[PDB]
């Protein structure tokens, strides 16, 4: 049960995982179709901006342009959503056999073990409307610990802060058309009771 | 004591997780995502991949100086040590060799036994002989060490996944940043 | 009693397997334990169709057991541990697990007649393999499923219809079923199927086309060889492509609209000419050797279509045959708002219009 | 202990993959006579003669016919929908219950290389033909 296989240091990933957002601002900004830095190669230049004037450049976003950027931030947690619950298919869970008509036992599939792959820890609590609406709870999503917000300017900071969430919504729609199909689902806030976010799907 | 011992020494506390099934397929879907957008171009994405390397070396500098408190490098001795003794130790559970330095000993390279960041991969034909992958090491390797006041270039010669010969990364020291005391 | 039978019947066989010697005998031993097995499940709905398993497990063991050519002759003793066994399971008027469970035993004795019969009533043998395939096919049909044994056991039975000279051809006449295996998923079936259908085209003699709707063509020969020119394997086989094409233009019967995926033509830059802009040169390539084609590529305008740069005279023979394509008539004094409806049609006494 | 032909079926009726050893020469091989099996072995997951009983976690393998002097095993791995199917003929077989294990290691071997293969990223999502020239040049390299 418990198995000691090779592994490699959270905190390296979890900043790639942060750093996913403005990588796809950049290759969004410059798609090379015709303040920043410069770099000396060898016969050779680069020219980039950094991270958090990216970030403000999202602030400064034309609206079309923002959902521009996000769909490509569910396309890339969609594919390591269907890569990863393939590679879940090696753990043998015995819950499931296919196009979920048990919406549920597979929710209870999500939360105890792709939760646990990717943050460390299960997501602590689910409701059920049994109309295939969902209702998934977090104290603590863990990739927003390190973001500070800034003094007293959180009406900002909620917006900086919500474009990274569209990462586990390819998370969960990858692996639900891993499974099959593609159906509607959504982010939600859920300020927390006691000392992080919400899920909805079908 | 060593750079040996404290390097292994940190694994028994540092919070760790999966190197396949997670991180692999990361960096793959990443580079699928700058293979699909540019329209299959192999050189703007060794463009991209170097700059968001660079950011992130520039940003993983400081973790490493604060989980291991050194003093500051100054040679291609100390950093061919502190390098392939304590960083890809505690970052990716690996350790590289150091070999082919020059007279002066300004240079060395860097061949790499185990790379986790691909990982059965077999890049296809056409980007065989026109593309480097693990670019995002060779931008940490920039940033990191720009950042200890060392101005540095970091490129690859050859790799596993395209030529028989391993992978290995080259390295000058390319002067070093003078620190700028006065007011003016 | 029955779970306790069956743990001491397997408990008792490995304990009686532990003893090496007399394993000839031990054979009458192993059928002494079939037989307390099956007074147990005397009466069982499904399980007695696994107790058919627990016999076709030791029939595969016993398969296992025998190892000789003569030992054929013993599987013929495992006909008749079939045949007896099929007189086990024939106490029923009609069922839906009891079919199958004859089906399954038929196609295992007829496996066994065909093992037996081709070691060394030539003609009676297709007579014989045929009322045998016939009772599995009405067998399998008889069920609520299971369409794809019954399409290869008919397939077989057209096969069989082949293998001695037949004008009536059920596969052939069953283009249904030839683009059933052949549209998507099947290949290799379906170049088999195609290659009978086209040997049975070329011995019919006859114009009396499928009466099933309204196809009466002498071209549904070409009909299917476009497919089977499309499904073909390489440059090898391309004489039949090439036969059939002859044959097509032969027997022309003009009619057609071919989809035109085995050939495949790339545009390039418009330009002008002397008298008449000759724009839109484009490159070619095809998979059979000679073709001649007043292949016209259109262009759709804002309100208006130009449908011009056609060639009537075509010696290509190459891919990318960089064909010039001159465009004469141009609509709109040469505008720029013409935009791409190419039907790229090039038709060779029969339409292609990819 | 090597197979004869191996299978691999999606949750559709499309094959992934229909590869047999030794394809260079011909050697009286018919594919024809190995798609037929594959046909029917689809047909045969849905009989009542067989089921997969789902209790235990771990994937099981069954022993659905024998035809032509080859037997063949199907093991529906449950959750993805993916049907798989590998072939052996009686003079490879000894008739022995320790071949029954390496069976199974040989249907886990493949099952590896194929979520392997597929778990290429810089594959265009799509049916291309470069996952089945990959599979076949990983299956060439387990089988000369």
């Amino acid at each position: 049960f418990e198995n000691s296989l090779p592994k490699v240091s959270q905190s390296v990933y979890q900043m790639l995982l942060n750093e996913m957002v403005p990588l796809a601002m950049g290759i969004e900004r410059q798609i090379s179709g015709d303040i920043k830095r410069l770099k000396i190669e060898e016969h050779h230049t680069v020219d980039i901006i950094r991270s958090h004037n990216l970030i403000h450049e999202l602030y400064k976003a034309d609206e079309e342009e923002k959902e521009k950027v996000l769909a490509r931030l569910r396309n890339i947690g969609f594919q390591i959503g269907l890569k990863l619950s393939e590679l879940l298919i090696f753990s043998n869970n015995p819950n499931l056999k296919f196009k979920e008509m048990d919406l549920l036992l597979i929710m209870k599939f999500i939360c105890r073990d792709v939760w646990k792959q990717i943050f460390g820890k299960q997501i602590d609590n689910l409701k059920t409307n049994h109309r295939g609406t969902f209702y998934l709870l977090d104290y603590d999503y863990r990739p927003i610990q390190s973001f500070s917000l800034e003094e007293d300017a959180k009406n900002e900071e909620l917006k900086m802060i919500e474009p990274f969430l569209e990462i586990p919504v390819g998370i969960i729609r990858g692996v639900l058309s891993s499974l099959g199909y593609s159906s509607e689902e959504v982010i939600c806030l859920a300020s927390f009771i006691d000392r992080g976010v919400s899920f909805h799907v079908q | 004591r060593s750079l040996k011992a404290m390097g292994e020494e940190i694994w028994k506390n540092k919070t760790e997780k999966i190197n396949t099934e997670l991180f692999t397929l990361t960096y793959g879907s990443i580079v699928a995502q700058l293979c699909q957008d540019y329209e299959r171009d192999f050189n703007k994405v060794n463009d991209h991949l170097y700059s968001m390397g660079y950011n992130i070396g520039c940003r993983l500098i400081e973790d490493f100086l604060a989980r291991t408190a050194l003093p500051r490098c100054e040679n291609l001795v100390k950093t061919s040590e502190v390098l392939s003794k304590c960083a890809f130790k505690i970052f990716l559970n690996i350790t590289p060799n150091i070999t082919n330095w020059s007279h002066n000993k300004d240079t060395f390279s860097l061949i790499l036994d185990e790379n986790p960041l691909a990982d059965f991969v077999e890049l296809p034909m056409d980007a065989m002989k026109s593309l480097w992958y693990s670019n995002i090491l060779c931008g940490v390797l920039k940033g990191s060490l720009e950042m200890v006041q060392l101005d540095c270039d970091v490129w690859f010669v050859s790799d596993i996944l395209r030529g028989d010969s391993q992978t290995e990364i080259k390295v000058k020291l390319n002067r070093i940043l003078k620190d700028e005391i006065p007011i003016g | 009693p029955f779970e306790s039978s069956s743990k001491s019947d397997e408990s008792l066989g490995s304990i009686i397997i532990e003893g090496t010697l007399d394993k000839f005998q031990l054979h009458k031993y192993f059928f002494i334990r079939r037989l307390r097995l099956l007074k147990l499940e005397d009466q069982t709905l499904t399980a007695f169709v696994g107790a058919f398993q627990l016999i076709k497990n030791f029939i595969e063991s016993i398969s296992i057991e025998y190892r000789k050519s003569v030992r054929l002759l013993e599987f013929k003793h495992y006909f008749i541990t079939s045949m007896l066994s099929y007189f086990e399971f024939e106490n029923v008027s009609n069922p839906l697990l009891c079919e199958i469970k004859a089906e399954l035993l038929m196609l295992k004795r007829d496996n066994w007649v065909q093992g037996v019969m081709a070691t060394s009533e030539t003609v009676f043998q297709e007579n014989f393999l045929t009322l045998t395939k016939e009772i599995l096919s009405l067998f399998n049909k008889c069920e609520g499923k299971r369409q794809r044994i019954v399409d290869i056991l008919s397939i077989e039975i057209g096969l069989l219809y082949y293998q001695g000279k037949k004008y009536e051809e059920a596969v052939s006449l069953f283009l249904s079923c030839y683009e059933y295996y052949t549209q998507t998923n099947k290949n290799s079936i379906g170049l088999k199927i195609l290659q009978v259908f086209i040997d049975s085209l070329s011995h019919c003699p006859k114009l009396d086309v499928l009466q099933i709707d309204g196809e009466s063509v002498s071209a549904s020969a070409v009909l299917t060889n476009a497919f089977l020119n499309i499904l073909k394997l390489c440059k090898d086989n391309d004489s039949k492509e090439i036969w059939w094409k002859k044959f097509m233009d032969l027997q022309m019967k003009v009619h057609l609209a071919r989809a035109n995926v085995s050939a495949i033509e790339v545009n390039l830059k418009s330009y002008g000419f002397p008298e008449d802009i000759s724009t839109k040169t484009m490159r070619l390539s095809l998979k059979n050797m000679g073709g001649d084609v007043i292949v016209f590529g259109a262009s759709d305008f804002l309100l208006k279509k130009g449908e011009n740069k056609l060639i009537l005279e075509c010696r290509d023979i190459m891919y990318g045959e960089f064909s010039l394509l001159s465009f004469e008539i141009i609509v709109e004094g040469i505008t720029f708002v013409k935009e791409f409806p190419e039907n790229q049609d090039e038709f060779i006494v029969v339409p292609e219009i990819y | 202990l090597r197979p004869c032909f191996v299978s691999l079926i999606d949750e559709s009726d499309k094959p992934i993959l229909i590869y047999v050893p030794n394809e260079a020469e011909n050697e009286m091989n018919d594919v024809l006579k190995y798609n037929v099996l594959s046909n029917i072995s689809l047909d045969y997951f849905e009989s009542a003669l067989v089921e997969w009983h789902s209790l235990d976690s771990k994937p099981l393998l069954k022993s659905i016919f024998q035809l032509e002097g080859v037997s063949v095993f199907a093991m529906l791995i449950k959750q993805t929908g993916l049907k798989i199917v590998i072939g052996f003929e009686q003079k490879s077989l000894s008739g022995a219950d320790d071949e029954f294990e390496a069976i199974n290691q040989i249907f886990e071997t493949v099952r590896k290389i194929y979520i392997r293969v597929k778990c290429n990223p810089l594959l265009v999502s799509g049916d291309e033909k470069s996952i089945i020239k990959s599979l076949e040049r990983k299956f060439d390299e387990l089988f000369i």
